[PDB]
């Protein structure tokens, strides 16, 4: 089961919302009664660290930017309040079928 | 010889019946709820295990068949009776801008007609295909169905986008399963395994291809009752599907019009620009290698050097002539002559269609429905799995086979899917002889 | 928390090794472990999981018949074996853990048939790299 | 996300096997006869549900009349006719399946069972009150 | 060409007899609770689906599965279960009747006994129940004792 | 008394259940829109009392109402000590203590029930 991101990347300035997208292959609305859609983010030479779990439910501990959306046939984001610590990879996740697939890469930065 | 019975339990014994079904899993297919489930049933294969099987025998055939004739009359209630249509029409033709081959369908025409007060009338103009309306005796004509049964509408919350069904079976029963690929239609299977719910079954409606179906395992195979008789419609099933396009390039409008006291009727606007031909495109290549394999099973049950060749349709009525789908949701009729037309001895394609309004049904004259015009473009990719064949006789010295189009009764429709399942009624009560003895 | 991804090293083809992940601050027996595959300036990669009592293993699908993995729950250790090793097989491989706790497995009363639960991930480690090369 | 751990018999996996080996999975029949569910459709779900609770009570009746009522299988004191089948104990036991062996016998249930509930009534319970006095 | 021959029992076989002797043709008489008609209604068993009719058919079924389940438990409230006949603990009151037993076991039948004995019902159900109950379980709890 | 047990310790409320049990020994004894619903609920009570009569039926235990059985108590399942468990827990707290090993307990008892108890028991039955 394959997976891509949408769009590919993005310079972005403060003072605006964001939204970033993920399309499925498939529609994933698991026996349990959810969809298996993670985001989590890394930053350059550092580890990843989890953005966002059950489609739209943001993660303990997280400022309230972070949020979840959409459902089996597309999924985005949602982010207001754009800082220049949100800069990085953000990887959209199948956490369905084997095997796992991945997002491919959303280079985040500021304007020049 | 001293010997007893045992009386046994729950010992694996199969028998025959018929049973009645059960569903599995703003649209009126199924339901907004039909049954929740683990929906992962899971097959269980058996060991040294014959089974006989048959086709076009199937209880599971008809219980469908009167499954969705019982849930298309369970759409159809709670519309709106087109009873003040059945009236006198004054005509026009359509001009502007136009292309020529689209001379003579549309119809610009107007009538009186009631408003929900019962105490005045208005002028109500719109517009009609060339294939819905009859002359009476300027163009005064009159509505197709009229010297017959009434019309209706169709609620326009309502589409007709068509969803997978599980069949599952009641318990103490059993549902069977032929694992060998092999399997004409009739004869044993010699590898069956079991499940519990079936696979995923799109009710898709259409006249003489099949679409959105499922493929063959291996190859193309060729499936009919008895071949020696030519009295038999002929089931094909590919092993790689072929795209389509089809699609409406006309950009449409629609009114809305307060007839009655909670009544309003759904009428025609126009059009912006030009008035185009609605059409169908396929490959031309694959086509030809589809053909050819079509030959080269066909061969090994005919002549083999007897001339295999295409004719087009016999004529007859206009339902089996063209070709129905549902794309979009609404018919088109295709006018499909160029796909017949091959001889064959031992990359465009282009094909008009045509759309109806008043369509009949499955085989009644006793309804009438009457869709509203759906604004916008349409487009729809489909794919292409299955063909229905005849065949004529006279067997004069073995020459000259030459096939036609066909399927008229959906029925075969539905063994496309079914061709494999079988119900079984399960007796678990059952005794043995043996050197045992009870006990005082 | 505290996971370790040691093991670093550098190799020509045709090798055998041993790697290990050290845990702590959760009660290991009961969680599944993951095995994710960086490639140098590239995206991610999943290679292994094992199950969660250590009985149950799935690989990716270039592996599958070269590797091993192992789960200790007494010293509460990951050991992990790699074989027959490529240079194109150069990545960053890490050892990190899914969130979600799972629980015992579920018995199906139609024909048995043990089954079990997984779901992605949350912590990540620091890592570690291999570099297969030639000299 | 899943992984399979198969451990028990199949539903009916045992049907192609030899009689006194496959004697021993007779307990997944038994435990897979009334679950499934563990307008129109409702109309024939409940259909269905009482379809299954007519022939499990009717099953049920036919054991509790004999004197083989709760406990899996039993005994008697019915001595064999040999009009029915004439093998020589191996041939069935070792050599035959379970469909074999209901086509063979397939007209002569109906006696079998009056003679059970025969011997069953008789000499079994009137004996018994004889036995309950002196 | 059908023609008939041995014979058994048969369904009521016995109303007009002697209880003594009429005492063994119970199974025959009681397998018949749950039939009757032991022949396709399948095909109308399913098609009924939009009517009243089968609705009341439903209510028929129903209804006899559950007088079975109101006689077979209430027998197996009594520590009889599973049983053709059983004895007890309640001695006979002889208030009741004291005709000899060679007139009941030779020269009565049963419509005769129930026109006889139909008042004294419940007091017979009361005491039944009566020493299932009492010692049946409280002496067996003191019978518990291993 | 009907559910009198309720706020008690198991090893407390040992004794006392068979007045319980005579208790829970009724329901049926002591006798349109709104039909349909009465038969649905008609439906349901005999689907689950005849649910509990096979799962007796099937076992051993189908006679009287505690019994005893040839299955050795595995320790993956719990690990607390019997004095513990009997004055110390009530009854929904063992349930949420054992509601995921259900179904593997059933299906060993199923196995015992079959094995060596009646086929074992038609070997017995030749001399
Ligand atoms: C049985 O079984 C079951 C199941 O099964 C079922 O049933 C059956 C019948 C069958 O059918 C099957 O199939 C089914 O399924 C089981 O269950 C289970 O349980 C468990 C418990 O144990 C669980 O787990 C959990 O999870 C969680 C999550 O999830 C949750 O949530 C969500 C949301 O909310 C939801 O959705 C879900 O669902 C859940 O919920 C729940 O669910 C349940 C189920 O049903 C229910 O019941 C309930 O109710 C619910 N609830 C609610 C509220 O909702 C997770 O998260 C968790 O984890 C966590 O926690 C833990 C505990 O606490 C921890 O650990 C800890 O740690 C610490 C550290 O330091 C230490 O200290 C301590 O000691 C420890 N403890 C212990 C005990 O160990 C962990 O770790 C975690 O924590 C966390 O962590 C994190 C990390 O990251 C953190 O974060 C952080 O933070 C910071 C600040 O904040 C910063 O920010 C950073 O950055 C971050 O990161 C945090 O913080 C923490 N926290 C805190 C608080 O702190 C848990 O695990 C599961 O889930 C279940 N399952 C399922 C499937 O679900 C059972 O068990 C069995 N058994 C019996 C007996 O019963
Ligand atoms: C109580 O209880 C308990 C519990 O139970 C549980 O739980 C419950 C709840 C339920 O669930 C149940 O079911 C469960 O079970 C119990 O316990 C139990 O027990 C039993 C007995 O008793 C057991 O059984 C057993 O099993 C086993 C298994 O095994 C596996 O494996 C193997 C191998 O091994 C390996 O080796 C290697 C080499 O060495 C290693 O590596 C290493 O390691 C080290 C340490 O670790 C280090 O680290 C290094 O580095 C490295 O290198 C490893 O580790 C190991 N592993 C292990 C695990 O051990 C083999 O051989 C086998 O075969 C197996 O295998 C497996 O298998 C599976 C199945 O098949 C598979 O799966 C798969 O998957 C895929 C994917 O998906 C697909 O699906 C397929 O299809 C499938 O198949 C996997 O993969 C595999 N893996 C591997 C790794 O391989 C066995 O083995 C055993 O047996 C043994 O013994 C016998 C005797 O006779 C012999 O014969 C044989 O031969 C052998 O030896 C047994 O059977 C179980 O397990 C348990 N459980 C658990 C969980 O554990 C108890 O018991 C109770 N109690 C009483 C009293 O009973
Ligand atoms: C064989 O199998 C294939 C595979 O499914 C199947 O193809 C699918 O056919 C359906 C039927 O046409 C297609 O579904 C339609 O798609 C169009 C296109 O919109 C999509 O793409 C645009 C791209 O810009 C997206 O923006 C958009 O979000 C969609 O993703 C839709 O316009 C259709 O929606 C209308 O119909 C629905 C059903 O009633 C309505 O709920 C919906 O709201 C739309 O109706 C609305 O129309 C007016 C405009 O808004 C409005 O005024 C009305 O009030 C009404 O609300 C529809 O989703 C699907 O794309 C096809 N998929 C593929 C892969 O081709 C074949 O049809 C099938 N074979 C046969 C014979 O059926
Ligand atoms: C569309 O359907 C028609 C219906 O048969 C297919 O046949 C074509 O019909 C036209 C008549 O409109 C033929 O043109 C002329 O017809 C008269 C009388 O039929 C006759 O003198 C000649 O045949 C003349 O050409 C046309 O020839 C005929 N073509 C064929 C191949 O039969 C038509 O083929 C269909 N078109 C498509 C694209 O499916
Ligand atoms: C619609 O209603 C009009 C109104 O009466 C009718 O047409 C009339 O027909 C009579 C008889 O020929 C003429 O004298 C009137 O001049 C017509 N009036 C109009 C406005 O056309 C008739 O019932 C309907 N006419 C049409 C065209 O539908
Ligand atoms: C009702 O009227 C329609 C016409 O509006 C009839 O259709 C006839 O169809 C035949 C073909 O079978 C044509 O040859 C005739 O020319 C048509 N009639 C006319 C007047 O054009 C239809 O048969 C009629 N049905 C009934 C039951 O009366
Ligand atoms: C032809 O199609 C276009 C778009 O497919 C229609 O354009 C819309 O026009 C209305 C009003 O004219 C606007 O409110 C919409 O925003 C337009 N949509 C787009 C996507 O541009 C046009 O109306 C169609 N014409 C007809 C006759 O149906
Ligand atoms: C199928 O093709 C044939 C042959 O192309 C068409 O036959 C026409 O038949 C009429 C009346 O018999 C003749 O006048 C025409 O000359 C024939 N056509 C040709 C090209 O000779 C037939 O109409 C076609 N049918 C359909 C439904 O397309
Ligand atoms: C048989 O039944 C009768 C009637 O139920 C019992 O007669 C009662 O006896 C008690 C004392 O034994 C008196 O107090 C009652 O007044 C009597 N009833 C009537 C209506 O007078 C009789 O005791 C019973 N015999 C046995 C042995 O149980
Ligand atoms: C499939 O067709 C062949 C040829 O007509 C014939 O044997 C029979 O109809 C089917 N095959 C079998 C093995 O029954
Ligand atoms: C059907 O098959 C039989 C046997 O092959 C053949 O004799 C007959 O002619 C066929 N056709 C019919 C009955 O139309
Ligand atoms: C159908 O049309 C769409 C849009 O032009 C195109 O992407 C697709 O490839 C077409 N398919 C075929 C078979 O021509
Ligand atoms: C037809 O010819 C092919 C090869 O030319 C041969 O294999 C086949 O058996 C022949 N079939 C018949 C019916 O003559
Ligand atoms: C039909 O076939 C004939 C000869 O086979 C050819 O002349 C004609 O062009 C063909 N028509 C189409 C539409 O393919
Ligand atoms: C059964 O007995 C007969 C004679 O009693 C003998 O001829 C035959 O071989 C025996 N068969 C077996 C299978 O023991
Ligand atoms: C009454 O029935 C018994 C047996 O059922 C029979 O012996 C007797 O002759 C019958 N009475 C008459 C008057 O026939
Ligand atoms: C019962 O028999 C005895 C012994 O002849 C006799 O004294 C008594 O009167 C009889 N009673 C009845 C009710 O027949
Ligand atoms: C019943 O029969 C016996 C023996 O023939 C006789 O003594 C007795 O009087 C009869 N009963 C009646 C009420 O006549
Ligand atoms: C038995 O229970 C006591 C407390 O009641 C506990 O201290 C001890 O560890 C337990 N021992 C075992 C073997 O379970």
């Amino acid at each position: 089961i394959v997976m891509t991101q949408t769009p590919l990347s993005l310079s972005v300035t403060p003072g605006q919302p964001a939204s970033i997208s993920c399309k499925s292959s498939e529609s994933l609305r698991q026996s349990n009664g959810k969809t298996s859609l993670y985001w989590y983010r890394q930053k350059p030479g550092q580890s990843p660290q989890l953005l966002v779990f059950e489609v739209s439910n943001r993660f303990s501990g997280v400022s309230d930017r972070f949020v979840g959306s959409g459902s089996g046939t597309d999924f985005t984001l949602r982010i207001s309040r754009v800082e220049a610590e949100d800069v990085g990879f953000y990887y959209c996740m199948q956490s369905k079928d084997f095997p796992l697939t991945f997002g491919g890469g959303t280079k985040v930065d500021l304007k020049r | 010889e001293n010997l007893w019975v045992t009386v046994y339990y729950g010992v694996p014994v199969w028998k025959d019946a018929e049973t009645t079904l059960f569903c599995a899993s703003h649209n009126v297919w199924a339901t907004h709820a039909c049954v929740p489930t683990d929906p992962n049933p899971q097959e269980i294969h058996l060991e040294n295990v014959t089974e006989e099987f048959n086709m076009w025998k199937n209880n599971m055939v008809e219980q469908m068949h009167t499954d969705i004739i019982s849930l298309w009359d369970q759409s159809l209630k709670p519309c709106v009776k087109l009873t003040p249509l059945c009236v006198t029409l004054q005509c026009t033709n359509v001009t502007n801008n136009i292309t020529d081959d689209m001379r003579g369908e549309l119809k610009n025409c107007s009538f009186n007609m009631t408003t929900e007060l019962r105490d005045k009338k208005q002028k109500v103009y719109s517009l009609f295909y060339r294939l819905d309306v009859v002359q009476i005796n300027n163009k005064e004509y009159r509505l197709i169905n009229c010297n017959t049964s009434a019309i209706t509408q169709a609620c326009p919350k309502v589409s007709f986008e068509p969803i997978p069904i599980h069949y599952c079976a009641p318990a103490g029963f059993a549902i069977l399963k032929c694992k060998d690929k092999k399997f004409n239609g009739t004869g044993p299977c010699p590898s069956v395994s079991t499940v519990q719910c079936t696979h995923g079954i799109k009710p898709v409606v259409s006249t003489q291809l099949l679409l959105n179906g499922s493929l063959a395992e291996e190859e193309v195979m060729i499936r009919s009752e008895n071949i020696t008789n030519n009295a038999k419609n002929i089931l094909v099933q590919f092993n790689t599907p072929v795209q389509i396009n089809c699609t409406r390039p006309n950009n449409n409008t629609r009114k809305s019009i307060r007839i009655g006291p909670g009544q309003a009727f759904y009428a025609t606007g126009d059009i912006i620009g030009d008035i185009r031909q609605a059409h169908c495109t396929v490959s031309k290549a694959t086509w030809n290698e589809t053909l050819g394999k079509v030959v080269k099973q066909l061969r090994k049950h005919f002549g083999n050097n007897t001339i295999i060749r295409f004719a087009n349709s016999s004529g007859g009525d206009l339902e089996v002539t063209t070709h129905s789908f549902n794309c979009g949701g609404e018919f088109f009729y295709c006018n499909t002559s160029g796909l017949f037309n091959s001889t064959w001895i031992s990359d465009s394609i282009t094909l008009p269609c045509r759309i109806k309004q008043i369509i009949n049904m499955w085989q009644r004259i006793g309804q009438a429905m009457y869709a509203p015009p759906i604004q916008g473009v349409i487009r729809c990719v489909s794919n292409i799995t299955g063909l229905i064949l005849t065949r004529d006789g006279g067997s004069t010295n073995s020459t000259t086979e030459t096939f036609r189009p066909g399927g008229g009764d959906m029925r075969d429709n539905w063994r496309s899917e079914l061709y494999k399942y079988k119900v079984v009624k399960i007796e678990p009560l059952g005794v043995a002889p043996t050197r045992a003895k009870r006990r005082v | 928390v505290q996971l370790v991804e040691s093991g670093g090293g550098v190799v020509q083809p045709g090798k055998s090794v041993r790697l290990s992940c050290v845990v702590s601050d959760f009660p290991f027996s009961k969680y599944p472990m993951y095995w994710v595959r960086q490639a140098p300036g590239k995206g991610l990669e999943w290679v292994a999981a094992i199950s969660g009592d250590a009985w149950h293993v799935v690989y990716s699908n270039s592996v599958q018949g070269r590797f091993l993995v192992s789960r200790d729950n007494v010293k509460n250790t990951l050991y992990l074996e790699m074989n027959s090793l490529k240079i194109e097989d150069t990545a960053v491989y890490r050892c990190a853990r899914m969130f979600q706790e799972s629980g015992p497995p579920r018995l199906d009363r139609w024909s048995g048939r043990n089954y079990y639960y997984y779901s992605g991930m949350d912590v990540w480690g620091q890592g570690t790299t291999v570099t297969v090369s030639s000299a | 996300a899943v992984g399979i751990g198969a451990v028990f018999l199949g539903f009916l996996g045992a049907a192609g096997s030899t009689m006194g080996a496959a004697s021993m999975t007779l307990t997944v029949q038994a435990r897979n006869l009334l679950s499934g569910i563990v307008t129109v459709w409702g109309i024939k779900q409940l259909q269905a549900r009482v379809l299954a609770v007519e022939r499990y009570l009717r099953d049920q009746q036919l054991l509790g009349i004999w004197g083989c009522s709760g406990k899996l299988i039993c005994t008697t004191n019915v001595p064999w006719n040999s009009s029915w089948s004439n093998r020589n104990l191996s041939e069935i036991w070792d050599n035959m399946t379970w469909l074999q062996w209901d086509k063979e016998i397939s007209n002569y249930t109906q006696i079998i069972y009056g003679l059970l509930e025969e011997s069953q009534n008789q000499q079994e319970k009137n004996e018994q009150d004889l036995l309950a006095l002196d």
